[PDB]
């Protein structure tokens, strides 16, 4: 009754954190695409910071999704 | 005003004007030609000063 | 430590308001700046009202720092039940940030009192 | 403190100025006292340097580079610097009509040079 | 956390001991170099005044 | 009422992940654009990115502890 | 059971303020990292304003977290 | 009074959502002042008076929202 | 009344969400005034008069929204 109905709401409001993880991959890609045309950060250099920075920003979406799947 | 001496003045290219130490201290536009324009303008300015002094 | 921090911070906030009122008895000259209208009297959220908000930052920082350090009891039961070495690195970074927060909080309190002493003599 | 020196004569030379509303590459900017070091290029506009009071000289500059040093020194280095009274209104209309007819009528650099000359002639005629 | 805090503070105290001794060369040890330079300049001025 | 409120405590508290997710991309955008201006590569900008990211990620770790404590304790 | 149900939701809705404190710590660090490469704000100078400015933005998240953990 | 006690705990939670404006307001004035102090000119005056006075005005919204939450 | 007392606490908490616009408004005018004064020379005048008048207009939204919260 009360415990069964609260399980569906535990995964709905917890999915609101996808706006930060979704826009984080685009903010790091916008600075890397505009900065690569300034010559000549291509191989490594700027590619290492963009690959490592995208994994740290994507950790918020994976951690928030674990609490939604555990209650649904 | 009687004697003279043979001097020399160097001119940087487009690849050496943008690779300076404090080249990013001024508000320069990266979209338009700023490194190639400032390098080519120094050759005509130095040619006029050398021809007037010569 | 929680009750003693809020009581000691309240005495320091009242001394800042009393010192500015005593020095204004021989100069005054209002405290705000002139403009083209007359709505600076309703915005009295500073000087006297700013002393209560500035003194509350010392008590609020002590409660937040104590809550982070007391959370090790809930994490110790899960690590003694992935590898448990991740809790040692996180507790060391939180302890270094809590100890370094005392120097930033002390410098922010001294910077707020310096603006009140310079404005009262101008 | 301005150093607006051209490639033929010196206008400001010594530091004895205050304001300088010279047209740069972006917009109609104006140097005040100790401005920031902005070494931007200059376009063909009106370089009116307000000397203390309202003693501004409308110098019609044809473009250059307005270099601003960090020690409150504005070196507006341009190619030409003529006043507003040194341009007749009768001869100014003949140059704008010939540049408009020659534009978009040939090839090579004939159409490119005529398009840039029509924009500089229209801005100087409206500020007379 | 008590054992991890003692091990981390021991390494930070070792690096701070060399930093405190190095920073004192521009204040504590610098006073001996400044007093020796002032005494050498005063000795040359006293020898020039006596000569 | 006590068991139904515990499930909603772990969902509404996850709204703070937008600040922690966008904070890691804001610090990485300024470091990637500043490194291409010659020559903030070794240390300098690279060392400040590791220490600067720990301050922005502290809000996400502290907010996640309050949501997980309501579902277990 | 009405008083116990409201205590669990008091610490969840109050945690929404972490977006300003989380993004505020990164906004002050983004301007200091881009300005340090312009030569030569490194030792002190810009280091004192970044350390003192980060404590003011972190005061909002520390005061809001005390009211949620007091339930 | 079960209805009065339930509304008291919810009053201190929804009122704490205003910390996003006060937290980001102190960082917006510090970001523009740090990027302007590196060139023209110093940081001990001019911009120093605006940063101290500007931070106190933006922090007034956080003190008013926290007072109504602790009193309910 | 139980229903009248429960709506009074929720009204003061929902009205406090408007502090994000008033808090960020005082910082937006302070960020442009700190960076604009570094370009010489509007410091004690010109830009100083617009900053005092502009801050009073943005602060009117916070005072009007706080009056309905304390009266409910």
């Amino acid at each position: 009754q009360l415990v069964l109905a609260a399980k569906y709401i535990g995964a709905a409001i917890a999915t609101i954190g996808l706006t930060g993880a979704g826009i984080g991959i685009a903010i790091v890609f916008a600075a890397l695409i505009n900065g690569t045309s300034r010559n000549p950060s291509l191989r490594n250099t700027l590619f290492p910071f963009a690959i490592l920075g995208f994994a740290l920003s994507e950790a918020t979406g994976l951690f928030c999704l674990m609490i939604s799947f555990l209650l649904l | 005003g009687v004697a003279f001496e043979p001097s020399v003045f160097p001119s940087f290219s487009p690849i050496s004007i943008e690779e300076s130490p404090k080249l990013s201290e001024f508000e320069l536009e990266e979209d338009q030609a700023i490194p190639t324009s400032l390098s080519q303008i120094s050759l005509t300015n130095a040619i006029l000063n050398a021809m007037a002094e010569g | 430590i929680y009750i003693i921090g809020i009581s000691v911070s309240l005495w320091i906030g009242l001394t800042i308001l009393g010192l500015f009122l005593n020095k204004a008895v021989f100069f005054s000259l209002f405290v705000p700046s002139g403009t083209p209208l007359p709505l600076v009297p309703v915005l009295v959220l500073i000087e006297l009202l700013s002393y209560t908000a500035r003194a509350i930052s010392l008590g609020l920082r002590l409660a937040a720092n104590t809550l982070s350090g007391h959370l090790l009891m809930s994490i110790l039961g899960n690590l003694v039940k992935i590898f448990g070495l991740i809790p040692l690195a996180g507790i060391f970074a939180i302890v270094i940030l809590e100890f370094a927060i005392a120097c930033i909080q002390a410098y922010v309190f001294a910077i707020l009192t310096s603006s009140y002493l310079k404005d009262s003599i101008y | 403190k301005v150093s607006l020196v051209a490639p033929h004569q010196a206008i400001f030379t010594n530091k004895e100025v205050s304001q300088v509303n010279l047209p740069a590459s972006s917009g109609e900017m104006g140097v005040l006292a100790n401005h920031v070091p902005t070494v931007e290029e200059l376009a063909p506009g009106v370089v009116e340097v307000i000397e203390s009071s309202g003693t501004a000289s409308k110098y019609f500059v044809s473009g250059g580079f307005a270099s601003i040093l960090p020690g409150s020194k504005l070196s507006i280095s341009t190619v030409e610097a003529h006043p507003l009274d040194a341009f007749s209104s009768e001869n100014i209309k003949s140059l704008l009509a010939e540049a408009q007819k020659n534009a978009s009528s040939a090839d090579e650099t004939v159409a490119a040079e005529a398009a840039i000359e029509i924009e500089v002639l229209e801005a100087l005629q409206a500020a007379v | 956390i008590l054992l991890v805090t003692f091990l981390g503070f021991i390494a930070l105290i070792s690096k701070t001991v060399a930093p405190l001794y190095g920073e004192m060369a521009k204040n504590r040890t610098d006073h001996v170099v400044g007093l020796l330079n002032q005494a050498r300049a005063d000795h040359v001025n006293a020898v020039k005044t006596r000569i």
